[PDB]
């Protein structure tokens, strides 16, 4: 199952 | 002068956060961090002793720069024309949070109360400074692996703490709570809380909970891996619909799954060495 990173900003 | 004072190395990574290199200052060899962020980049502006025009990360890791904790430290920072540079301290080694949970897996409780703990101690630091991150998440967390401490970076989105209403927001959604994603409103600790109990899931189930807005509001928690009925009720708690149904910081830290932490020392012998 794909694991991700998020963007913020 | 700044490219005299320190020995700037590799591009460590860049995104709404700026670009950050690899840094060595040269009068102690002291392994820093160089942050840099483009002026027009800049939402939120602050002013400093003297009134000095700066943004509000500046602002904000001043405050919180207050001696040691489990905060990235502010050693230094210049203006230039178009941008601002800060120079940050590098633990060595280290890893973010993000990367080591995606190489062990879900932690072991002990491990996960352990860094938990940790991030607690550092959050409660920065609100009794006067400073809300507004973006706790894996990936602003680096460990130092051979002290075996955690430090909380990237205030970018962050603002000083208060009690009224916040209607801004530009950490991460995944970590936001469903308040701000029905009604652009949150209050600054129950909204961490929030963010604190995605965390939680994060590291003893492997990957955060909730990917899109219908289950941040949603209000169910499923578990993907074996997790004891101590933790699930915490992180529960924590993912209250109602914000005024989450934990205080101190009811955290008081729940039983919190009770006899490993020491930061005892934490690297025993799961990072
Ligand atoms: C890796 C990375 O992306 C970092 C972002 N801020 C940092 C501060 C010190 C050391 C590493 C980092």
């Amino acid at each position: 199952r794909k694991r991700r990173r998020h963007p913020s900003g | 002068p700044l490219e005299s004072q320190y020995q700037v190395g590799p591009l460590l990574g860049s995104g709404g956060f700026g670009s950050v290199y690899s840094g060595i200052r040269v009068s102690d060899n002291l392994p820093v961090a160089i942050k840099h962020v483009e002026k027009d980049r800049i939402s939120d502006w602050g002013e400093l002793p003297n009134g000095t025009r700066v943004p509000m990360e500046v602002v904000l890791l001043k405050k919180v720069s207050s001696g040691f904790s489990g905060v990235i430290r502010l050693l230094d920072w210049f203006e230039r024309p178009d941008s601002f540079v800060l120079i940050l301290e590098r633990p060595e080694p280290v890893q973010d949070l993000f990367d080591f949970i995606t190489e062990r897996g879900a932690l072991q409780e002990e491990l996960a109360r352990s860094f938990f703990w940790q991030v607690l101690e550092a959050v409660r630091h920065c609100h009794n400074c006067g400073v809300l991150h507004r973006d706790i998440k894996d990936e602003n967390i680096l460990i130092d692996l051979n002290r075996g401490e955690l430090k909380l970076i990237d205030f970018g989105s962050g603002a000083l703490l208060k009690d009224t209403v916040y209607t801004d927001f530009d950490g991460t959604r995944v970590y936001s709570p469903p308040e701000w994603i029905r009604y652009h409103r949150y209050h600054g600790r129950s909204a961490a809380v929030w963010s604190l109990g995605i965390l939680l899931y994060d590291m003893v189930c492997g990957d955060i909970p909730f990917e899109h807005d219908e289950e941040i509001i949603g209000g169910q928690v499923f578990f993907r891996q074996r997790v004891s009925s101590e933790c699930q009720h915490l992180i529960r708690w924590c993912l209250a619909l109602r914000p005024s149904d989450r934990p205080t910081f101190e009811e955290i830290q008081n729940h039983p799954w919190m009770q006899d932490v490993l020491l930061p020392q005892e934490t690297a012998e025993i799961h990072l060495h």
